[PDB]
This record gives C-alpha cells, structure tokens and sequence, in this order.
C-alpha cells in the first residue's frame, strides 16, 4: 500500500503532497501496522526503519497522532512503542511503570520466564538506562 | 471493586422480571443499568486473557488469579433464575412500546449475550 | 579494560546526568569585571560538566560489549600514549584518537543497533 500510495507524489505540487502524506497518515492509523510502517527497537541505533521512513519526512508527527490515540482506546504497547519512536524516554518508562505496576498486584500462578509485560520491562531498562538516560531519577 | 454495583444489578432484574412500571420509560432506565454493568465487568479482553488464566490456575501451581472469571460465573447464575422470566418480559416489551425504550432493550440484550452465550 | 566497572561507570553518568540537566535548566541565571568574570567561570564549568557526561557517555557504550577485542588489536606505537590516559584526559579530550577508535567501534560489528546510530551522530556533532 505504502509502495502505492508513494506514486501519488509522481504529480508533483502541494495538494497532492499533502494528499499522499494525508493517505499515509490515513494508512498508519486503523492500519495499526506501527512496526512495519513506522520502525522499531532501538538497540540504541535509533530506529530500523520502517517502510515509510525509508520514503521519509513527516513521521514525527503522525506517531505523536497514533500514540494519543493509542491512549484513548487504551492501547497500552502500542502506545509505549510509538512513544519509543517518538523518542520521549521518560513518557515510555511512566507508561510502562503503570504497566508493570498492575498486574504485580493480583493473584498468582504466572510470568514464564519469556516474554509479556515484565519481559518488556526488562527490555527497557537494559537498553536506555546505560545509554545516556534521559528520564526521571 | 464493582461489588457494590452488583446488588443494583440484582434489584434491576427483580424490578424486569417483575415488570412493574407502566412506564416502559422505568424498565428502559432498568436495561440501561443493566447493559452498563454487563459490560463494564468484562473490560475489553478476549480469549487471550481466558486462555491466560486458566494457564494459571494450571494448575495452581502457586497462587492463581480466577478473579474475572468467577465473577463471570457468579451474574451468569443470578442471571439464569431470574431470567427466564425476564426473558420472557423483556421480549414482548420489545416490541411494542417501547420503539423507544428500544434502543435501550435491544442493546441490553446483545451484551447479556455475550455472557451468558452460551 | 575499563579501569572502572560498568555498574560505576552508570553511577557517575547519572550523577554528572542530573548535574548537567540542572545546570542547563537554570543556565540562564548563571551566565550572560567581576560579573563577567563570574560568568566566564560558570561558563566554563559547564562546559566541563557536560563534555564530562560525553565522555561517560561513551564509556557507558563501550561497556556493552567486544571493547576488548578491539582495543587489543588496535593499539600501535600511540598505545603507549593511550594507555597512560587519566579521566581528565578524556575530561579535556584528547579526540583524534578517540576518533579513530570511535569509528572503529562502528566500522567494526561491535556497536549494536542504537548504540552505533549514537556514535555516528556523535562523529558528526563533536568530531
């Protein structure tokens, strides 16, 4: 679709570039497809680019858009990606605080020792703490 | 905890199966409760977060959680009794009067269902 | 290796981290002849703070991982010179050699991900 939309450019002057940035806009929302379309894990290393990216520009802003988004139908992961994109540090650890933070409490018989929540956690930290970490003590 | 929310819940199925009120304008407002509470014990989870707990419980191996899902359990019972008579109240309703209190009714009526589907 | 441990090195990156965080905040009161003078002093000092925490910084990378290898095969006649660097030294830099070495880390697979896109930004900022 990216690949597509991207032609729209061909006709080259302003309405139709803000028409293709519009339908791009438009794809990454209600696609949800963040990770393809807008990058992933850092490993510091920035972003790995996503397939927009690689055509480039506005992607800043439309993650700022989806990441709100995220928080009204409360899609929390999603939101802490996009806020990795975003690169607004501290915003993900809060979120991911909450996160962790329920789902401590509960009932137990849980965690396997490989991915979730905690498992993400741990990502985290690994990875920004040492680096220059810009959030909150 | 919605415990407290419970017992309105009781007292809207009592007042349906029941069906005092000459106003149907009374049992909308009573399917409107209803229809909240349905839906605010089940947050939006789907059959990931079920297969997860009963993981849980496997079997206990410590401390599970089975929180959500005996409250489940527990509005399905008080549900069953008392509906098969509001069942039986709530359609006729339907469809007359209250084209109405109808949109409340119909909406209380698909999220009882998913519940107590099945 | 590293003189310092990874976990000590995290240690004053942070402290020298909120230090150079406050210093930015509330560098306007500090700055901008004994007046002048004051603020070519305080100018200066964070100036250091901050090329204190760049060079943490960087340590705090090479703590991840294969330094040593690296280090071993690199070092020629200027090692002798290398290996008798102080933290001031690194304080006040001495860049051409952490540049080569830099872009060593990045020429080289040691630098995963992020941390490599960091050095490049930094060759370009500082270097």
């Amino acid at each position: 679709a990216l690949q597509y939309f991207y032609f729209l450019r061909d006709e080259k002057d302003s309405q139709g570039e803000n028409m293709f940035l519009r339908c791009v806009s438009e794809l990454v929302i209600e696609s949800r497809e963040f990770d393809m379309i807008l990058g992933k894990l850092e490993n510091d290393g920035s972003r790995k680019p996503g397939v927009i990216d690689k055509f480039t520009s506005d992607t800043k802003p439309i993650i700022n858009k989806v990441a709100s988004v995220a928080e009204n139908k409360g899609l929390f992961e999603e939101a802490a990606k996009l806020y990795d994109l975003a690169k607004n540090a501290d915003k993900v650890l809060e979120l991911m605080n909450k996160l962790l933070s329920p789902v401590v409490p509960q009932i137990s018989a849980p965690q396997s020792n490989k991915e979730r929540l905690k498992n993400m956690a741990l990502s985290i930290a690994e990875r920004y703490r040492a680096q220059g970490i810009s959030a909150n003590k | 905890g919605d415990s407290s929310l419970y017992i309105i819940l009781k007292k809207l199925l009592d007042f349906i199966l029941k069906t005092g009120g000459g106003f149907q304008r009374v049992r909308t407002h009573l399917y409107g409760s209803l229809l909240y509470y349905l839906q605010i014990a089940q947050r939006p989870d789907e059959p990931d977060t079920l297969e997860a707990a009963k993981k849980t419980m496997w079997e206990r191996l410590t401390a599970p959680e089975d929180v959500f899902s005996k409250l489940q359990r527990e509005n399905i019972a008080i549900i069953e009794s008392y509906g098969a008579a509001l069942m039986e109240v709530v359609c006729r309703d339907a469809c007359d009067g209250h084209e109405i209190g109808r949109m409340l009714a119909l909406a209380l009526l698909d999220r009882i269902v998913s519940v107590d589907k099945q | 290796e590293s003189s310092v441990p990874c976990q000590l090195l995290e240690s004053v990156l942070q402290e020298l981290k909120g230090l150079q965080e406050f210093l930015d905040r509330n560098s306007q009161f500090a700055g901008g002849e004994a007046q002048l003078s004051e603020k070519i002093s305080l100018q200066a000092i964070q100036q250091l703070v901050r090329k204190s925490y760049q060079a943490l910084a960087l340590w705090k990378l090479l703590c991840e991982h294969q330094f040593t290898i690296i280090v071993a095969e690199l070092q020629k006649e200027l090692q002798e010179q290398l290996k008798i660097t102080t933290f001031k030294d690194l304080v006040i830099r001495d860049k051409e050699l952490t540049g080569a070495l830099i872009a060593s880390l990045i020429n080289c697979y040691i630098r995963d991900n992020a941390a490599v896109d960091g050095i490049s930004l930094h060759l370009q900022d500082i270097c």
